[PDB]
């Protein structure tokens, strides 16, 4: 059958438009808070399975250090 | 023809050039110029079909927009207002000015000659109530263009017939046959308006109030955009609750592309700026919709409720509430950037309208007051780019920390939060976690006042900070973020600017910290500041160089002296006792991680201190994790100077027995009963066992081969136990912070027990028992395992395969331990184990020898045991076939008969003649086939 | 006009 594209409706009912103006509960949502706490905010740029696999369990906090970890990764 | 509608597509021509051309053939022949304009509309639909002369002349509109339905002709859904592309966008633009083009240059004769404009609205007024989507979205469209088009004639008429009634009381006031020229020509512009408003009238009822609750969404955002134009070009006439209605009710609307064009069009009603008091009428009862909007659920939206709430701001009455406002306010610290700045500059705006001092405190009271974030980190960066007028004010808050109604603790500890992120976000230009978009490289002047501000701050706070040190020493708060400023402070500043005597008096103030703050994290900062100041490339190295080793000299000593007595045979120490011992062994520790204090030879000192907490089994946990950390700080740091070849060869060998002895250790605290000292264990064991793993080789690295360590049996399940028993837990389905930084500790030992898995220092078979939670704890650990199964599949697939049906094997295995080994095929668990399965078949070029292997095990596993009771009678695990046919889906077509004859192997006849119940796992497993 | 907004009497 045809591949042009029609309407069975065109218009949207006035007592569907008045539902609308009652119920906005499904089109409004919750605040996403940015990491609280700056522990959080930490673990959230350490977090992550690219991060997580490639660190140390255990902070390195010297470089020098740390290297020896990423030394032997593939 | 043809040709019009091409013409539009590529002109590259003023548009005017097409409209002349145009009007110039309608006054050599009206219909013939009609029917190239009607047929112009019908192509730009996509139609195909033509228009004759014949069909202009007899047929109603109805029925040519059926005939050119029919002619339509298309080859598939699309027509041109649906294509993507530059091109495609440059038609519409062109579309829409030709549309306005026309009517404009027909606006002071043809227009009224009651014949183009009738006939063009007549079609598109028709074509607009077609149920064929491109004849209806085109002639809206189109619709709209004219519609405003001709707002802009009546704007026009309008203000002539002004200009016209100023001119006629201007003759009578001071000849008269001018006086009937003048009203003949106000009769004349009256009959014209009414032509103008007769036409609107009809292009409005006729196709907004149908088309603004059209059903496609792209046909109401057209609607909703042009009335919005027409309300602000020509404000007088059009911005009335009779027109301001259509976008009250319009941002109720369920799709996000249209409640935005709702809001934008109510911007440039506000952005107008005229103070408008009908508008004000429509924004009290439509108030409480806008602020909610601010948390639509799409964030495009949601920028500009804030955006539009700030130009309410303009308005003469008070109409927000507190309220409102607050909700405003807290979205300062939403994730979404672009929300969080239209807050900020709603906040400032609102409460921002030395000098600044009172707008600093201000800005903490607020900060304080709102008990969403415990940093300001994100509340800086929400005003980065309006308040950084008072942001970058150091002078005024240094000074209201010192220069005497005053400043509060929690006051004076929110400022110094503040103080920190603004030079924190100034040195590092960019912004917080979460906030930042891939870091975008900065702009020359950018780059310049990240210049211009790091001397400011190093200039004014490496004469200050000694002095904020001083007076908030006692304040851990205070302290741990006072210290992080230095690893912004320009190095170079600290000599050109005759500064030693500050840096002594810093460093001192570190030291009495040290001597007196226990707080792991002050130590830690304290640890990193020297850190950041002992760089050797700087001329400050040999100063601090002698602080430092000054600073370890009375607290290795003192170590000493503690050891001494503290393991005396018979000097049972108490808690006071102990408290000292750990306050020295916190700051040792601290140390340790960042500097090589390998000199001072700590190694035995905690080899003691462990050794005897195993004898008698006391010892305090707080000394016990820091001297786990400490012992793997003093054999890295070891591992770290061993690298030079020219290095003493006793060492190397001597450091094996450090580390072997060391694991043996580790591992008899893995088994105690304190967690924490577990999980200390379990982090400090995945991190050795990584750093020893056979890849210390890799880069040249030969000479470390003696080094080289190998789990056994028994401590490979100890730490897969100790992920049984302390990650894969019960599950609920002190609230969020907490409860969310409970995962990310679990989520780090799973990712540290992978690292060994990924990377082969573990048989691959350990994975199974985390494989098997992937959909258990999907949303907690999802991620991980996924990597993990991934980078499995890379190193070995066949092992990766073998290993995903060991999972399964187990999952079974629980099922008949808990239900029986009668269980139902039905139930819920039996159904996830083959989803499961039918997930791990999507991880399946060597795929060939990883199914086929998969299958010979999971057949096997089906066969392994007999029934008691009967031959004929099923074997036991035959019910796992039908989790293993939802691999099969994968198999190629070459090796399905292969592996039934291995089947037949196994199985004796009288069993495939087998049909009933129990055998309907065979029948399933052989339909695969 | 506050009546005018009120979808209950329609356009």
């Amino acid at each position: 059958k045809r591949k042009l594209i029609v309407d069975s409706v065109k218009e949207l009912d006035s007592k569907t438009i008045r539902a609308q103006l009652s119920d906005y509960s499904d089109i409004v949502t919750t605040l996403d808070l940015a990491p609280p706490t700056k522990k959080l905010m930490m673990w959230k740029e350490t977090g992550g399975v690219e991060k997580l696999f490639s660190l140390p369990a255990q902070p390195l906090w010297n470089n020098r250090l740390l290297k020896l970890f990423t030394r032997c990764l593939t | 023809n043809m040709m019009l509608f091409e013409v539009v597509k590529m002109g590259k021509s003023a548009m005017q050039s097409v409209v002349d051309d145009w009007i110039e053939s309608y006054k050599h022949d009206r219909d013939i110029a009609l029917l190239d304009l009607i047929n112009f509309f019908i192509q730009c639909s996509g139609c195909k079909g033509v228009v004759t002369a014949e069909m202009f002349r007899h047929m109603q509109n109805s029925e040519i927009i059926r005939k050119m339905t029919e002619e339509f002709d298309e080859d598939s859904g699309d027509y041109p207002l649906t294509m993507a592309g530059p091109q495609w966008k440059k038609f519409k633009s062109s579309f829409c000015e030709f549309i306005g083009v026309l009517v404009r240059q027909c606006q002071y004769s043809i227009i009224y000659d009651e014949y183009m404009m009738d006939t063009v609205i007549s079609l598109l007024t028709g074509l607009s109530d077609s149920q064929v989507r491109a004849f209806r979205h085109t002639s809206t469209l189109a619709a709209m263009k004219l519609m405003t088009a001709l707002v802009n004639v009546a704007l026009n008429l309008s203000i002539n017939m002004d200009n016209t009634q100023r001119q006629y009381e201007a003759e009578r006031n001071k000849a008269n046959e001018r006086l009937e020229l003048l009203l003949q020509k106000r009769k004349e512009l009256q009959e014209n308006q009414d032509e103008i408003e007769n036409m609107m009238n009809a292009i409005f009822k006729g196709v907004f109030v149908h088309r603004y609750r059209d059903a496609i969404a792209e046909i109401r955002a057209i609607c909703i955009e042009e009335i919005g134009i027409w309300m602000k070009m020509y404000s007088d006439a059009f911005l009335n609750d009779s027109y301001l209605k259509y976008v009250g009710w319009t941002m109720h609307d369920k799709q996000g592309e249209v409640r935005l064009k709702c809001l934008t069009a109510l911007q440039g009603l506000y952005y107008n700026k005229e103070l408008n008091s009908k508008l004000e009428l429509f924004t009290s009862r439509f108030k409480d919709r806008i602020v909610s909007m601010t948390l639509d659920k799409e964030y495009d939206v949601a920028v500009q409720a804030i955006k539009l709430l700030t130009l309410v701001l303009q308005s003469s009455e008070e109409v927000l509430t507190a309220e409102d406002c607050e909700n405003v306010y807290h979205l300062v610290y939403s994730a979404h950037r672009p929300v969080a700045v239209a807050a900020g500059e709603f906040l400032y705006k609102k409460l921002f309208s030395g000098p600044n001092a009172n707008l600093v405190k201000t800005l903490v009271f607020f900060f304080l007051e709102s008990e969403l974030h415990e940093h300001a980190a994100y509340l800086v960066d929400s005003m980065w780019d309006c308040a950084t007028e008072l942001l970058k004010d150091w002078e005024c808050m240094n000074s209201l920390l010192l220069e005497e109604e005053a400043l509060t603790d929690r006051q004076e500890s929110a400022l110094i939060e503040i103080m920190l992120c603004t030079i924190r976000q100034a040195a590092e230009c960019h912004p917080p976690v979460g906030r930042g978009t891939g870091r975008k490289v900065l702009t020359a002047k950018e780059k310049k006042t990240q210049l211009d501000d790091r001397t400011k701050i190093t200039e004014l706070f490496a004469v200050a900070l000694p002095q904020l040190l001083a007076k908030y020493s006692v304040d851990a708060e205070k302290v741990t973020n006072l210290l992080q400023l230095p690893q912004y402070f320009d190095l170079e500043i600290y000599t050109t600017g005759r500064l030693e005597k500050h840096l002594d008096a810093l460093l001192r103030q570190i030291r009495n910290i040290v001597e007196k703050h226990t707080d792991t994290d002050v130590l830690e900062a304290c640890s990193k500041t020297y850190h950041a100041l002992c760089n050797e490339e700087f001329t400050i190295f040999n100063r601090v160089d002698i602080s430092r080793s000054q600073l370890i000299d009375e607290l290795a000593d003192k170590f000493n002296r503690l050891l001494e007595d503290f393991l005396q045979e018979g000097e049972e120490p108490d808690e006071d006792d102990a408290y000292q011992v750990l306050s020295t062994l916190k700051r040792i520790t601290a140390f340790h991680n960042a500097h090589d204090l390998s000199k001072w030879d700590l190694f035995a000192c905690n080899y003691k201190l462990l050794k005897t907490g195993i004898e008698n089994g006391d010892m305090p946990e707080q000394i016990v994790i820091h001297a786990l950390q400490c012992t793997h700080y003093v054999i890295l740091w070891q591992l770290a100077k061993i690298t030079e070849s020219s290095s003493t060869k006793e060492d190397l060998l001597r450091l094996k027995k450090q580390m072997r002895v060391f694991c043996q250790i580790c591992q008899h605290y893995l088994t105690n009963v304190n967690t924490t000292v577990k999980e200390q264990a379990f982090t400090i064991l995945c991190d050795i066992l990584m750093i020893f793993s056979h890849q210390i080789m890799s880069g040249g690295r030969d000479m470390l081969e003696p080094l080289v360590y190998t789990p056994d049996s028994s401590l490979q399940s100890e730490l897969l136990s100790f992920i049984l028993d302390h990650v894969f837990i019960e599950q609920d389905d002190e609230d969020e912070a907490s409860k969310i930084e409970a995962l990310h500790k679990r989520r780090n030992l799973l990712a540290a027990f992978c690292k060994l898995i990924v990377y082969t220092v573990v048989e691959m078979n350990t994975a199974a028992d985390i494989f098997k939670q992937y959909m258990k704890y999907y949303n907690d650990y999802g991620d991980i395992i996924k990597e993990t199964m991934s980078k499995t599949r890379q190193i070995d697939k066949i092992q990766c395969a073998k290993t995903l049906i060991l999972s399964l094997q187990q999952l079974f295995n629980e099922m008949i331990q808990e239900n029986g080994y009668n269980f139902d095929r039905s139930s819920s668990t039996f159904s996830g184990i083959k989803e499961l399965a039918r997930r791990f078949a999507l991880t399946f070029l060597k795929t060939r020898e990883a199914i086929a292997m998969l299958h010979k095990d999971g057949i096997e596993f089906a066969f392994k045991e007999p029934n008691p009771q009967g031959e004929s009678h099923p074997p036991l695990n035959l019910a796992f076939l039908d989790i293993l046919s939802e691999f099969s889906s994968k198999l190629l077509r070459q090796d399905k008969r292969t592996v039934y004859v291995y089947l037949e192997k196994f199985m004796t006849f009288q069993m495939s003649l087998r049909r009933e119940d129990v055998w309907l796992p065979l029948m399933s497993y052989r339909n695969s086939l | 006009s506050n009546d005018a907004y009120n979808f209950n009497l329609e356009e």
